[PDB]
């Protein structure tokens, strides 16, 4: 769990993004080098952040991974 | 010990057989040279005493209150600096 | 009547090369039990400490850190091989004392002439209520 | 209204909530060709969604403050007010139908309880004498109240196990 | 990383390990990434191009999304 | 209207006084 | 080896055991070696002396915190736009941004803001400077030594009072009545009469002009002439002001109900009307057993007069006055259902009808008081249980509870336990259904799929009350009715401006979501009862263990025979229940927090269409609510809600340490002790030291123990910060 | 037979040929679900005039990898 949510966060903060000809833009920013040292910047920016897809996808076709979501912490 | 084959157990030689050993302390007169273990000795002469021990660690105590008293703030710290204006809050408060 | 043998202190020892599970502190302070057993071979047998030990002919001579550690050895050499043995209680102070097959034939085989203590001659729920006994330091079954 | 709420045919919120779903499978409509497969999926949603608004607005069903039906668990409050639907009809057909699967599950043990090897019977179930029990216990109501006034449902305390207190 | 967590929730940024303050950089690790990168035409002279571009080099972009970027280690 | 010195100082002698007493109490009670 | 003295068999282990267990079995007296009663009960008494002191000096400590660091003199004069202050914060290790992010209140330094509501407390209790706090906190000092003194003194064998005098249980209720509970009540109403109300309209009285100042302008004589109604003439009007005498009053003792229209609190005429009517009945209800002056009740003889004909109870209440009297775990268990029960209502009690001035304005107090009654409450009632179940082990004698309704309710157990277990699956079954229905038809966006049960019979009576909401026109929500009409010059105005209006707590309106919360309430009641039911039902026995009750009331085992005997005593039952206790205030807690985080911001709504859904629940509330939480320490900065945030993730690692226990039991552990056993006692440089004590894995029970501490501090902890933080730092 | 139907599915409910002339927008889906009660929204505007599952597996770029470009071969 420890070794996906690092390469989840890593690659999302510092790989994965768009390109518009004078850099590249990333998917959460850059912002794992200034808060991937701290337990609280994983709950927020990486694990609160990230969550925001997941519990505001009802009425989408999302909807299935959000009743999962909820099902599996049950 | 006995063990000169495979024995190695012996109620008159219990000492061996149950596995007391020094592994490695040795005994031996020779370490330090002379007058700096009388100098040492005389450093730590009647503080070897519990009672007198016990109050070194008094007299640190008395160090560790007199930071609080005065030290903390020969060394700034920001719980004994000063403040600079404040906050109000979310609605009107303070 | 039935006398306790002897510890033969001068008995040779299975060969093995060396455990980190055998003795510790507790056996200089407080004690450590030994196991003897007589093989008509030489085999390998297995360790309560961990590891394969070959125990040879004649007698054969084990100390264990705990009395449990003896009884496991001694129920398996006596299933495994057939093989009956003696445990002793060595206290470091020099006496020995005899324990396991303590009447000579084995506990599960009656022998007349044991004392049948701890054994109450009433059912479990013949035991007497636990407000009956209220500060006495003792628990219901033993009175 | 029975509690405060305005019927769902008459109140604004449940045919502005109708009106904001239809929007959003129009807004879904307007990507593909008006005969693909994707356009008749989409047509047969909103016609479902349609007809589900229009028959809980024809029910008489009950909205709150915005647009969604409330239901009544009070016999009386419902009854008398045209809404024993809600609760009471489905209390009366849950109470039915699980009384058939529990009855049925009962005689079923009764059954195989006095036979050469019970043990064996519950693994292994006899699939003719399930489906007569289970067919026998569609007039579970009558026969339970029957062998409750025999005495025959129940068990003694005498006859049961207990723990010694 | 509670070191961390202390040092944010006390107002004490400069005494957190991090890049910016108390550094703990993975120099055999980016130093294994500078191999790899230089690896081509030196210790690789049959490759024309690194294994992955993770190692360094330029961003491959395909259809205005980062196919792989190099990847820095703090 | 803050408190002086002299009521802190007060206090903390009083709290003294009742942690003697408290100690009292809890020797009476080990017995 | 000789620290446990109370145990000599503790005493006896050679391993770290014998301190832990020490430490966890002192306060079990009756397990004592040589412990007699007398000795026993004796030894109860001067520690309730010394717990008493200990409350004494902690409310002392309040008061001197709050009158030398606190803003008392500030949040008097501004009570809506003051934070009060807890005490001043001296820690060395604050940066300056904490130093200057934790100064608020117009303090110098760094302090804490309260949020215990002892600042509404005592300005509503006529306290007014910080000069009156300090001698409140001196005098309640010297109290505590006066209590410690006699504490001492009550051990001592010329003043230690006799067994029988601990067992006069009419005397002590007859006391305990009139004096404890009515004359207290009686100097409680001098105090509000003579003191608070002239406060609350800006006369000072204090003790030194007190004997010279007049509550009433007609003293006395409407009293000693019946002329009682002269002290409700004038009440204060609905233009008063608060510690002013501007439309101010002469009454003492009104009774118009409601609120004040400036503070929304209870009026304190109100307050002492009530406490001098309840003074009255507790001085009559405590002169009602028999003491010394022929005349009062054998409570013995009414309890076994208390026997219905026909057996319906079998013997009724035969012996039940000894039951009780010898047993100190069952009065113990009565106190503490009791107590917890009353814990409940003053938690429902004061967020409704909030007592205090200025009260239901500060949203962080009102919610961290409601939070701190309900937790305590759950502890109460679980360890009331619990005892319940000790008595069973210990102080249960089947001889003398022969036929009465103890042994009735213990022959039937099994009829108990089962249906409890029925409702209880029952209510899960049923909430979780609806719940995740709900779900799943919001997720596939159709909102009006959800079954949405209108709690028509909560609303019903709601209407009996006069909140004229949802039309029945019942009781008091028809003017015409008889109780409409009989009060309507009384309490009916103020009660009824309170309960139609949406600006306070009183009866808030409800919906479907308040339904199934409510049947989530009901479930986790109901399943926490029956562990707790069961495990005390089942602590003298059962079928896996017939002989239960020779084990003692907690023990590991039995075993794997038997299929296995894990978590078999009634020790692991309260243990279990702990959890569910637990999980039920964090549902009641959840709901109530949720509610008023709705009706604070105006936004009933996102509660009314986002409860009905746990998406909603999980969403709207634990991750929208917790955004200003996580923020209050960044790698931007950090503000005043950074300790909110520590304690957050402090409870949550708490919490996982917790798990730490509970999962894992006693035997890896034991394993690798061993193995570290060995590597200390051979490695070089460190063979110097040995233990005095041999280390050992903490055994079943207490380790069921620890990680049950560590899960019990971590969620109140992980809530406490969750809840202050975002009701705080939002209002 | 694990194998099997995931080469069913992407022969049958798929949008594998759409997908294989935009890679790069389409995104790809191999199952369909069955409109019962109001599940359908599940089904994803993935593109390609398809509506299904978005999936994640990967068979997509493994099929073009191998060189497949047709529903007769799947
Ligand atoms: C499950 C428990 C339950 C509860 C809490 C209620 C509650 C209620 N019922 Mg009800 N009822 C119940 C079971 C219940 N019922 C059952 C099982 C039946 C079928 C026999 C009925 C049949 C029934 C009728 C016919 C009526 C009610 C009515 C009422 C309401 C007014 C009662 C009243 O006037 O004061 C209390 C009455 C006392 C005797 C006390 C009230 C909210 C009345 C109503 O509809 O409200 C307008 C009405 O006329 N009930
Ligand atoms: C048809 C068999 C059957 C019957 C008649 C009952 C009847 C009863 N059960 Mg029980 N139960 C059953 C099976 C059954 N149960 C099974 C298989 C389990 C294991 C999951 C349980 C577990 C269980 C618990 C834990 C409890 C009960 C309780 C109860 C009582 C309360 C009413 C209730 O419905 O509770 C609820 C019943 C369930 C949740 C289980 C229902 C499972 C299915 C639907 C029943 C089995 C169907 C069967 C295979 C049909 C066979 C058909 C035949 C023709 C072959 C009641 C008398 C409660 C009690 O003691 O009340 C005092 C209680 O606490 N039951
Ligand atoms: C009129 C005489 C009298 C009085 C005043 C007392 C008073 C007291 N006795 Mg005593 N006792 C008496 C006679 C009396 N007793 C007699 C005659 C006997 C012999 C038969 C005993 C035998 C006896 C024993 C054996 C013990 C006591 C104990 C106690 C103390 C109870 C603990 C406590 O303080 O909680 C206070 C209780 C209340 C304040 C009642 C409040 C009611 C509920 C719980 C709270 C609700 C009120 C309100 C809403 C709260 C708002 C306050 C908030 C704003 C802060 C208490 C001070 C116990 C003790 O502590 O030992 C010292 C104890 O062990 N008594
Ligand atoms: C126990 C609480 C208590 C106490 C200590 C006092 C004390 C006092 N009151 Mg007060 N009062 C109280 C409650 C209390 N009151 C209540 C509940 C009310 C009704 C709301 C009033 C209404 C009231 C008025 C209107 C006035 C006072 C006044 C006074 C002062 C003059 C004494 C007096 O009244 O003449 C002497 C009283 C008597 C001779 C009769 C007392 C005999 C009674 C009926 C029986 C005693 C039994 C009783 C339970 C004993 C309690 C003991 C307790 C103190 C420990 C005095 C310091 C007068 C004043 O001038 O203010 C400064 C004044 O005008 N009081
Ligand atoms: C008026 C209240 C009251 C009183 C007088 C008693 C009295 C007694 N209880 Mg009891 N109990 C109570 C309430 C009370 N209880 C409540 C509310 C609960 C529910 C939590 C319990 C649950 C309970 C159980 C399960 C048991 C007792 C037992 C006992 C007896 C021995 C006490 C003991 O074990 O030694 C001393 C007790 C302790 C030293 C407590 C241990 C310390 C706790 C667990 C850790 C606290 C850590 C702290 C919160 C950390 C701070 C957090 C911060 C750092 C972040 C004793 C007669 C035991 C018994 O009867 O023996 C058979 C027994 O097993 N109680
Ligand atoms: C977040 C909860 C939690 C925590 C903190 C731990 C912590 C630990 N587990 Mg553990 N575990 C957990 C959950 C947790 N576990 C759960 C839920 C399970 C069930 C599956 C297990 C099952 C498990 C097993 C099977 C084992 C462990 C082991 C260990 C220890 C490994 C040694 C180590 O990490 O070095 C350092 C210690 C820590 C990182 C803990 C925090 C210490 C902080 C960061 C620093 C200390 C400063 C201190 C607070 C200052 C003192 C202040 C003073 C006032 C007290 C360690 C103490 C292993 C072990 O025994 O040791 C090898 C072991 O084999 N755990
Ligand atoms: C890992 C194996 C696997 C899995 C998980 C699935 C899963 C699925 N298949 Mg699939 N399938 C598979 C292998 C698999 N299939 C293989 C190997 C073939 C080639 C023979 C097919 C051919 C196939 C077809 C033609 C269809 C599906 C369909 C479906 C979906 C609905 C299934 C259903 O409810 O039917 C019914 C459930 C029953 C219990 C009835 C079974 C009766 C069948 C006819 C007997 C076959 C034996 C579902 C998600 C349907 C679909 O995609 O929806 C549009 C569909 O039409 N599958
Ligand atoms: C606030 C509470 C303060 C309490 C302070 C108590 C201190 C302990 C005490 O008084 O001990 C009393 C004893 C006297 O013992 C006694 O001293 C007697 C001599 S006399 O009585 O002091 O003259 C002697 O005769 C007798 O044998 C001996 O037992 O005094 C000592 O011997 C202490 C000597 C310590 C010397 C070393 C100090 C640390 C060295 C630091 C090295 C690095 C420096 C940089
Ligand atoms: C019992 C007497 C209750 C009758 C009151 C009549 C009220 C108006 C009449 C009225 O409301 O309309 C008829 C009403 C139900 O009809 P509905 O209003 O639901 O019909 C409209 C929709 O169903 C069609 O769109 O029936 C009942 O009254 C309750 C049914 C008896 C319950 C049967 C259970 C037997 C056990
Ligand atoms: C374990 C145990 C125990 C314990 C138990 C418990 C814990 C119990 C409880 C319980 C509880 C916790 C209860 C509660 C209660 C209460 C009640 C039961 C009440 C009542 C009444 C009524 C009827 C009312 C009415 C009314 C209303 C409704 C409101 C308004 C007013 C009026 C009056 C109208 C003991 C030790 C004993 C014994 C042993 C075992
Ligand atoms: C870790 C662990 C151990 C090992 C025991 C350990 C590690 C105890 C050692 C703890 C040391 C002493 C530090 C504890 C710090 C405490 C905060 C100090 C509290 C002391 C009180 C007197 C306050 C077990 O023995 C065990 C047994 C059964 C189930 C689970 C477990 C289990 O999880």
């Amino acid at each position: 769990s420890i070794v996906i949510f690092h390469f989840s966060w890593k690659m999302q903060s510092d790989v994965w993004g768009t390109v518009s000809a004078n850099g590249v833009s990333h998917i959460t920013g850059g912002n794992f080098a200034q808060s991937a040292n701290t337990i609280n910047g994983w709950l927020r920016d990486f694990l609160w952040a990230q969550s925001s897809q997941v519990i505001q996808s009802y009425g989408s076709a999302l909807s299935a991974y959000g009743l999962i979501f909820l099902g599996a912490h049950f | 010990k006995y063990g000169e084959e495979s024995r190695y157990f012996d109620l008159k030689d219990l000492e061996n057989t149950v596995g007391s050993w020094d592994m490695y302390g040795q005994e031996d007169k020779s370490r330090y040279n002379g007058l700096q273990s009388e100098f040492f000795e005389r450093a730590a002469n009647g503080l070897s005493r519990r009672e007198y021990i016990l109050g070194l660690v008094a007299i640190g105590g008395a160090g560790i209150l007199a930071w609080g008293g005065k030290g903390a703030a020969d060394v700034r710290l920001p719980t004994v600096g000063p403040q600079q204006p404040a906050q109000v809050g979310p609605r009107g408060r303070l | 009547a039935f006398t306790p043998p002897t510890l033969q202190s001068d008995t040779p020892s299975p060969i093995f090369g060396g455990s980190t599970g055998g003795l510790l502190s507790q056996a200089q302070v407080e004690e450590f039990h030994v196991i003897t057993w007589e093989s008509k071979k030489e085999q390998i047998f297995e360790m309560p400490t961990g590891g394969a030990a070959i125990m040879r002919q004649g007698p054969n001579l084990l100390k264990l850190a705990r009395k449990e550690q003896c009884l496991a050895l001694l129920t398996q050499l006596r299933t495994k091989f057939k093989i009956d043995g003696y445990i002793y209680r060595v206290f470091p102070n020099g006496e020995v004392q005899y324990l396991h097959p303590k009447d000579g034939v084995y506990p599960e085989k009656v022998n007349a002439g044991r004392s049948g203590d701890n054994t109450n001659m009433r059912r479990i729920g013949q035991n007497k209520e636990p407000v009956q006994i209220k500060f006495s330091g003792k628990i219901p079954a033993e009175f | 209204d029975v509690a405060g709420l305005t019927p769902c045919s008459e109140s604004k919120a449940f045919a502005k909530r109708k009106k904001n779903e239809v929007k959003a499978l129009n807004k879904r409509l307007k990507n593909y060709e008006a005969d693909s497969a994707p356009a008749l999926a989409l047509k047969a949603t909103i016609a479902r969604t349609e007809a589900r608004f229009d028959k809980y607005a024809k029910q008489g069903l009950l909205c709150g403050t915005d647009g969604l039906p409330h239901l009544i668990a009070d016999p009386g409050l419902a009854l008398r007010y045209g809404h024993a639907g809600d609760v009471f009809i489905p209390t009366i057909g849950f109470i039915y139908f699980a009384g058939w699967l529990g009855y049925a599950g009962s005689k079923y043990l009764q059954a195989v309880a006095a036979t050469a090897k019970p043990i064996e019977k519950e693994i292994i179930i006899d699939v003719p004498l399930a489906w007569k029990l289970l067919w026998e216990g569609f007039g579970w109501p009558l026969r339970a109240f029957a062998e409750y006034k025999n005495g025959s449902l129940m068990e003694d305390d005498a006859k049961i196990t207990v723990s010694p207190r | 990383y509670i070191h961390n967590d202390t040092m944010s929730a006390l107002g004490r940024p400069q005494d957190m390990f991090s890049d910016t303050a108390i550094q703990l950089q993975p120099v055999f690790a980016q130093w294994v990434q500078n191999t790899h990168f230089l690896a081509p035409g030196f210790t690789a002279p049959n490759a024309l191009a690194s294994t992955s571009p993770s190692w360094g080099g330029d961003v491959v972009a395909v259809g205005g999304k980062v196919a792989m970027m190099p990847i820095s280690l703090g | 209207m803050p408190i002086a010195d002299y009521q802190v100082f007060t206090a903390l002698f009083l709290a003294l006084a009742t942690g003697i007493f408290a100690v009292r109490l809890g020797v009476a009670l080990y017995k | 080896k000789l620290f446990p003295k109370f145990s000599q068999a503790l005493a006896q282990d050679p391993t770290t055991r014998r301190i832990w267990f020490g430490i966890a079995t002192a306060h079990d007296f009756e397990s004592h070696d040589g412990m007699t009663e007398e000795r026993l009960y004796q030894k109860i008494f001067a520690s309730h002396f010394g717990q008493l002191a200990i409350i004494f000096l902690w409310t002392s400590g309040n008061l001197f915190h709050v009158a030398w660091q606190g803003n008392f003199e500030q949040w008097v004069q501004d009570p809506l736009h003051i934070r009060p202050i807890a005490h001043a914060i001296w820690d060395p290790h604050f940066g300056q941004p904490a130093v200057e992010a934790f100064t608020r209140g117009g303090a110098s330094g760094p302090v804490n803001i309260s949020t215990s509501g002892v600042y509404q407390w005592w300005y509503t209790i006529g306290l007014r400077t910080n000069q009156e706090l300090y001698t409140g906190s001196i005098f309640l000092l010297v109290l505590a030594a006066l209590f410690l003194f006699a504490g001492w003194l009550h051990l001592q064998p010329a003043f230690q009072p006799a067994l029988s005098w601990f067992k006069n249980a009419e005397s002590r209720l007859n006391h305990h009545l009139a004096g404890l509970f009515g004359v207290s009540s009686l100097a409680w109403t001098g105090h509000l009469v003579h003191v608070a109300i002239p406060e609350s309209r800006g006369q000072h009285v204090g003790w030194d002009n007190f004997l010279t100042v007049l509550p009433h302008p007609a003293g006395l004589t409407p009293f000693f002439t019946g002329n009682w109604a002269a002290y409700a003439e004038n009440p204060d009007s609905a233009s008063h002001v608060f510690n002013t005498a501007q439309g101010s009053g002469t009454a003492i003792l009104t009774f118009l109900g409601g609120f004040h229209p400036q503070t929304q609190s209870l009026w304190l005429t109100d307050m002492a009307h009530h406490h001098l009517a309840i003074a009255v009945i507790f001085i009559l209800a405590g002169h009602m057993y028999r003491t010394i002056f022929g005349i009062g009740h054998s409570m013995r003889e009414i309890l076994e007069a208390q026997t219905p004909p026909s057996g319906s109870l079998g013997a009724g209440h035969k012996g039940l006055y000894d039951t009780v009297n010898n047993s100190l775990h069952f009065q113990l268990g009565l106190a503490l259902a009791s107590v917890g029960t009353i814990s409940s209502l003053v938690a429902q009690h004061m967020y409704s009808l909030p007592p205090y001035a200025f009260l239901a304005q500060d949203f962080t107090t009102q919610a961290a008081l409601y939070t701190h009654h309900q937790y305590i409450a759950g502890f109460i009632m679980c360890g009331a249980f619990a005892h319940g179940a000790i008595f069973f082990v210990r102080d249960y004698d089947p001889a003398q509870n022969r036929g009465n309704v103890l042994a009735r309710i213990l022959d039937h157990k099994e009829a108990l336990i089962s249906h409890l277990s029925w409702a209880s699956l029952f209510l899960g079954f049923h909430t979780l259904g609806l719940y995740v229905h709900n779900d799943v038809v919001q997720a596939f966006g159709t909102p009006e799929k959800q079954i949405l049960i209108e709690p028509v019979f909560a609303q019903w009576i709601q209407a009996a009350h006069g909140k004229t909401a949802y039309g029945f026109d019942f009781l008091l929500s028809s003017a015409t009715s008889a109780p409409s009409l009989a009060g309507q010059a009384l309490w009916l105005p103020g009660w009824l401006q309170g309960i139609n209006s949406d600006a306070n707590s009183l009866f808030l309106t409800i919906g479907p979501g308040d339904f199934l919360v409510h049947h989530a309430i009901a479930l986790g009641l109901h399943t926490t009862t029956l562990i707790l039911v069961k495990g005390a039902l089942d602590a003298r026995g059962s079928k896996l263990m017939p002989d239960k009750k020779d084990f003692g009331y907690s023990f590991p085992c039995d075993g794997p025979g038997r299929g296995g005997t894990c978590d078999i005593s009634a020790w692991d039952a309260f243990y279990l229940a702990v959890f569910w206790m637990l999980n039920t205030i964090g549902w009641v807690t959840f709901y109530w927090h949720w509610k008023h985080l709705g009706i604070w911001q105006g936004n009933v709504n996102q509660f009314n269409e986002s409860s009905t859904y746990l998406m909603g629940w999980l969403r709207d509330y634990l991750w929208l609510n917790s955004s200003q939480l996580i923020n209050g320490y960044n790698p931007f900065g950090m503000n005043s809600l950074s300790v909110w945030a520590w304690m957050f993730l402090f409870g949550h690692l708490i919490y996982a340490t917790g798990f730490m226990f509970l999962i894992s039991w006693r035997g890896y552990w034991q394993e690798l002790i061993e193995t570290l056993a060995w590597a200390h006692e051979r490695t070089p440089l460190a063979n110097l030291v040995r233990w005095r004590d041999k280390p050992v894995a903490l055994s079943i029970v207490q380790a069921r123990l620890v990680g049950l501490t560590h899960f019990s501090v971590g969620y109140v902890l992980t809530y406490a910060a969750f809840l202050i933080a975002s009701t705080s730092g939002k209002f | 037979i694990w194998l099997s139907g995931m080469y069913f599915h992407g022969a049958r409910f798929s949008n594998y040929e759409a997908w294989l002339t935009d890679p790069t927008h389409i995104k790809p889906s191999a199952q369909v679900v069955w409109p019962i009660v109001g599940q359908e929204i599940l089904n994803a505007d993935v593109g390609g005039g398809f509506q299904g599952l978005q999936i994640t597996s990967g068979f997509f770029q493994l099929w073009r990898a191998a060189g497949i470009t047709s529903e007769l071969q799947l």
